[PDB]
C-alpha cells in the first residue's frame, strides 16, 4: 500500500546548495562551464 | 511577452494558490539611511522561489 | 507434439511474419535516406500518370490532325455536365482530378533528413 | 441451397435487398411526374426540362407517394386507437 | 559515504536485472540449466526464490508465480532505498513553489 | 476428443479485437515520437481514446480481465480453439507491452537526455503496433497467426489451462 511505504520512506551541505552543482559537473560536462 | 506566457500556461490550482504571503527575515549576527521604506528580505534564503528559478535557468543553460 | 489446433484451419508460418517485419523496417529506412540505397533510391511508380496522359493525348491529336479531322482532348476524370449554374459544377470531374496533383505525386514524409 | 441461408451475411444481404425492393415498389412513380410534379414545380414538359430538374420532379412525385402511403395505410391503422395516455419522460 | 550507497544501489539494480531475466526465462521450458550462462544465473538466483517457494505455494498446484512475486518484492524493496532527489527534473523542484513540491 | 475445434464466429472475432486493443492503450503515449516522421499514420494518435477511457476506469481492470479470460475462457474446452488462442495471444502481447514499459522505467539519465530516447520511444510504439495489426489481419480471418518466441508458449498454456484441477 502507498501510505505505509511513503511513511516508511519519509522515516528514513544540503541538496540544492552543493549537489546541484556537483552532479551537473560530474555527469554533464562542458568546457564553457567547467573549464 | 507577458501576454504570450500567460497564453502558454499559468498554473494548476489543484490544492489552491501555490504562492503564499512573504515572511521578512532579520540578520542575527553582524545602510545609507533611506529608512523611509523597509525593503523586503524574504528572498535571502537559498530555499526560496528566486533561487529555484535561477537554478532552473542554470540547469537549462548547462 | 503439442496440439497446435486442427489441420483443417490454415496456419501461417513464422517466416512470413519475419519477412513482413524486416520489409516494413527496411521500407522505412530506405524512405528516410534517399541516397544511401546502394547509391540509389526507392520509387513507388515508374511514370507519373499525368505524363502518360499527356504523351497519349499528344500522339492521338497528332494522328487525328494528320488524318484530316479536328483533334479531341481526352480528360482525366470525365467529361462535362450539362448544367446552367456555375462553371465549376460543369467541369467538376476534371477539376477534382487536377486538385489532387500534389498529394498524388509527392511523398507525405519529409524528403530530406534532419537531425542527421 | 439452405447452406447459403445458414450464413448471417447472406441473410442480411437478402433482408437489405428485400427492403430496397419494397421501397422501390411503394415509392417509384410512373406517369405522375408530367401529370403532377413537373407542371406544378416548373410549369414545363419533362422533356424540355434540364437533366437536374427531371430528377427533382421525380423525387417530388416519389415523396408525395411515400407520404400518401404512410398516411393512408400505416397511420390510419395505428391511429384508429386513440391516444393511450401518451407516456412521457418523468425526469 | 556516497560510494557506499552508489555501490549498494548498483548491486541492487544488477540483482533486479538477474531476477527479471529469471522471470523471462521461466517462460521457456526447453532451456537446459546445465549450460554455463543459465547455470550461473540459477546459481546466483537459487536461495532468494527458494525462500519464496517454501513461503508461497502455487495457487492451484499447476501454475507457478514465485519468480514474479520475488521480483515484485525486490523491486519494491529497492524502490524504498532510492535517492531522495534523483535529479533529472526532480532536483529542480519543478517550477517555483508548487503544490506537488 | 471432446474439445471443440470448429471455426470462430463473428462475436468471438469482435471480442478478440477488443482484447487486442489493450496493448495499444498501454503504449499509445509514445505515438507522437513516431508520427512526427511519416505523418501518414497520424490517425493512429486519435483512435484509442474511448478504449483509453474504458480500460482505465478502474485501477485493477486489467487484472480482472486477465483472470476472467484465463479461467473463464481459456480453461473451457467447449469454446473453439482459435478464440482461446487469440485471447491468449492478446494477453501475451499485453505482457510484452508491460515488459517494454518496465524496461523504459529504468533508462539511464545519459540516454534519457539524448535523442536516442526519442528513437526508443518510437520503436516502443511501432513494433507493438505492427504486432497488433498482424494479429488483427489473422483475427478477422479465422486463421492461426504464428509469432516467434510466443506461439509455442501459447499452445502449451492453452492445454495447461485445460485439465486444471481435474
Ligand atoms: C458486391 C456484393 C458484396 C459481396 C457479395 O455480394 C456482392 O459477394 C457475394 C458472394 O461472394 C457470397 C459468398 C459466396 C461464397 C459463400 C461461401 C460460404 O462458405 C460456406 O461454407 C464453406 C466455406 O467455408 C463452403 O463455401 C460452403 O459451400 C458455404 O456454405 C459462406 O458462408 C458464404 C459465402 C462467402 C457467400 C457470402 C455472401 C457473399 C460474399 C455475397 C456478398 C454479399
Ligand atoms: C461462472 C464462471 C464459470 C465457472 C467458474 O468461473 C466462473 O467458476 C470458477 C471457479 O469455480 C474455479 C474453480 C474453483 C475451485 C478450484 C479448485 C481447485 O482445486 C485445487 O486442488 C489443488 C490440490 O493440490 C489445490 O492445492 C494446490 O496446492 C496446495 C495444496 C494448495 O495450498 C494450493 O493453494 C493449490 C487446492 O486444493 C485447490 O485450489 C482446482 O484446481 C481449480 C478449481 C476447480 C477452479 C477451476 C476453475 C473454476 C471452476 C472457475 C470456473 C471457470
Ligand atoms: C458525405 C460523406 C462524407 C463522410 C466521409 C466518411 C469518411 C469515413 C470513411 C470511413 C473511415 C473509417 C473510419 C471510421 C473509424 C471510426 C473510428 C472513429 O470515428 O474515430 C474517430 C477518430 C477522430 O477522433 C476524434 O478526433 C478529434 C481530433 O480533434 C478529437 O480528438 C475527438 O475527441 C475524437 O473523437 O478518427 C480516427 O481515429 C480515424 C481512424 C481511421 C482508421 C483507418 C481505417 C483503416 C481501415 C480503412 C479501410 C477503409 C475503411 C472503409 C472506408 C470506406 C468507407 C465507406
Ligand atoms: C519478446 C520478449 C520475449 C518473449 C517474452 C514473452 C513473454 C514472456 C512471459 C514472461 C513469463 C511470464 C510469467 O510470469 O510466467 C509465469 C508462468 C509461466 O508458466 C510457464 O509457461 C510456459 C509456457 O509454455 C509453460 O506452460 C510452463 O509449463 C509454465 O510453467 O505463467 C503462469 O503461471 C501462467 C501464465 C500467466 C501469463
Ligand atoms: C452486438 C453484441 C451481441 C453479441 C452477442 C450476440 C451473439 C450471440 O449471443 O451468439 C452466441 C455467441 C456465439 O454463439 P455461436 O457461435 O453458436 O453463434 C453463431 C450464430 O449464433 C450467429 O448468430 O456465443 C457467445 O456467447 C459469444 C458472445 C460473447 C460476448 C460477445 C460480446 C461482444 C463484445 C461486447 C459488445
Ligand atoms: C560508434 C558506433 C556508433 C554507431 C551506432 C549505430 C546504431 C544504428 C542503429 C540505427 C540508427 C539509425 C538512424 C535513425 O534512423 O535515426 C536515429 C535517430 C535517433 O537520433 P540519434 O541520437 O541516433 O541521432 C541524432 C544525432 O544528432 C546524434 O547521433 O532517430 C531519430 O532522430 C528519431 C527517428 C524516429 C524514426 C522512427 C522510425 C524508425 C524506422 C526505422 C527503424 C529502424 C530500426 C529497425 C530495426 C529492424
Ligand atoms: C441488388 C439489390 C437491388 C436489386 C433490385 C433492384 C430494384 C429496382 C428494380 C427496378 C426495375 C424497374
Ligand atoms: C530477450 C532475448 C531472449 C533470448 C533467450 C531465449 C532463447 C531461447 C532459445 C531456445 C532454443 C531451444
Ligand atoms: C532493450 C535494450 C535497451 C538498452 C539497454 C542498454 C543500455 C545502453 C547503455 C549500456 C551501458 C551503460
Ligand atoms: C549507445 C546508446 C544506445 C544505442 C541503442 C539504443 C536504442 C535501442 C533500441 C531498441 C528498441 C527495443
Amino acid at each position: 500500500p502507498g501510505p505505509w511505504m511513503r511513511s516508511l520512506k519519509k522515516q528514513l551541505a544540503s541538496g540544492p546548495r552543493v549537489e546541484f552543482f556537483r552532479i551537473l559537473f560530474e555527469q554533464f560536462y562542458h568546457p564553457n562551464f567547467h573549464d | 511577452t507577458l501576454r504570450w506566457r500567460k497564453t502558454l500556461y499559468v498554473a494548476s490550482l489543484r490544492r489552491g494558490f501555490r504562492k503564499k504571503s512573504r515572511k521578512q527575515r532579520i540578520l542575527v549576527m553582524p545602510d545609507g539611511e533611506n529608512s523611509l521604506i523597509t525593503k523586503p528580505t524574504h528572498s535571502y534564503t537559498v530555499l526560496g522561489k528566486r533561487a529555484s528559478r535561477y537554478r532552473h535557468q542554470i540547469y537549462k543553460d548547462v | 507434439n503439442v496440439y497446435k489446433g486442427p489441420a483443417s484451419i490454415p496456419h501461417a508460418s513464422a517466416e512470413v511474419f519475419g519477412a513482413f517485419f524486416l520489409a516494413t523496417n527496411t521500407a522505412l529506412l530506405a524512405h528516410m535516406f534517399p541516397g544511401k540505397l546502394f547509391g540509389s533510391e526507392l520509387h513507388v511508380r515508374k511514370w507519373d500518370p499525368d505524363y502518360l496522359a499527356s504523351c497519349c493525348n499528344e500522339q492521338g491529336m497528332r494522328r487525328e490532325a494528320l488524318s484530316g479531322k479536328k483533334p479531341n482532348l481526352w480528360l482525366l476524370g470525365g467529361g462535362p455536365r450539362l448544367v446552367n449554374d456555375s462553371w465549376e459544377r460543369m467541369w467538376w470531374n476534371n477539376l477534382h482530378w487536377k486538385r489532387w496533383k500534389v498529394p498524388r505525386t509527392g511523398p507525405a514524409f519529409p524528403q530530406d533528413m534532419y537531425w542527421q | 441451397l439452405s447452406g447459403l441461408l445458414g450464413d448471417i451475411g447472406v441473410k442480411c444481404t437478402l433482408a437489405f435487398a428485400g427492403t430496397v425492393a419494397a421501397g422501390a415498389a411503394i415509392v417509384v412513380p410512373s406517369g405522375k411526374q408530367v401529370e403532377a410534379a413537373s407542371l406544378d414545380i416548373y410549369g414545363r414538359p419533362p422533356s424540355q426540362l434540364l437533366p437536374n430538374e427531371r430528377r427533382a420532379a421525380e423525387f417530388a412525385a416519389g415523396h408525395r407517394r411515400w407520404k400518401g402511403f404512410v398516411d393512408n395505410s400505416i397511420y390510419s391503422w395505428t391511429r384508429t386507437l386513440p391516444g393511450h395516455d401518451n407516456p412521457i419522460v418523468n425526469p | 559515504a556516497r560510494t557506499f550507497e552508489r555501490a549498494a544501489f548498483g548491486f541492487a539494480k544488477m540483482y533486479l536485472f538477474c531476477l527479471f531475466m529469471r522471470v523471462l526465462l521461466s517462460w521457456f521450458p526447453s532451456i537446459d540449466w546445465n549450460s554455463q550462462p543459465w547455470a550461473f544465473l540459477r546459481l546466483i538466483t537459487e536461495p532468494y526464490l527458494q525462500i519464496y517457494r517454501g513461503i508461497l505455494p502455487p495457487l492451484f498446484g499447476q501454475l507457478d508465480f514465485t519468480p514474479l512475486f520475488g521480483f515484485l518484492i525486490l523491486q519494491d524493496v529497492v524502490e524504498l532505498m532510492s535517492p531522495v532527489y534523483t535529479l533529472g527534473h526532480a532536483k529542480d523542484t519543478s517550477m517555483f513553489w508548487t503544490t506537488t513540491d | 476428443f471432446g474439445r471443440n475445434e470448429g471455426p470462430m464466429t463473428w462475436p468471438w472475432k469482435l471480442m478478440c479485437a477488443i482484447l487486442y486493443m489493450l496493448p495499444w492503450v498501454d503504449v499509445t503515449e509514445k505515438t507522437v515520437y513516431f508520427v512526427e516522421r511519416f505523418p501518414a499514420f497520424v490517425w493512429t494518435e486519435y483512435f484509442s481514446e474511448p478504449f483509453e477511457h474504458w480500460y482505465n476506469i478502474h485501477e485493477y481492470a486489467p487484472l480482472f480481465i486477465f483472470f476472467a479470460t484465463y479461467l473463464g475462457i481459456v480453461r473451457n474446452k467447449k469454446i473453439p480453439h482459435v478464440a482461446r488462442y487469440h485471447v491468449m495471444m492478446g494477453v501475451m502481447l499485453d505482457i510484452v507491452a508491460m515488459i517494454l514499459i518496465v524496461t523504459e522505467e529504468n533508462l539511464p539519465t545519459g540516454v534519457l537526455w539524448t535523442p536516442w530516447s526519442d528513437l526508443f520511444y518510437a520503436l516502443m510504439f511501432w513494433f507493438i503496433f505492427l504486432l497488433v495489426i498482424y494479429c488483427l489481419f489473422f483475427c478477422f480471418l479465422g486463421w492461426y497467426c504464428e509469432i516467434p518466441l510466443i506461439s509455442e508458449g501459447v499452445y502449451l498454456q492453452i492445454e495447461q489451462a485445460e485439465q486444471l484441477g481435474q
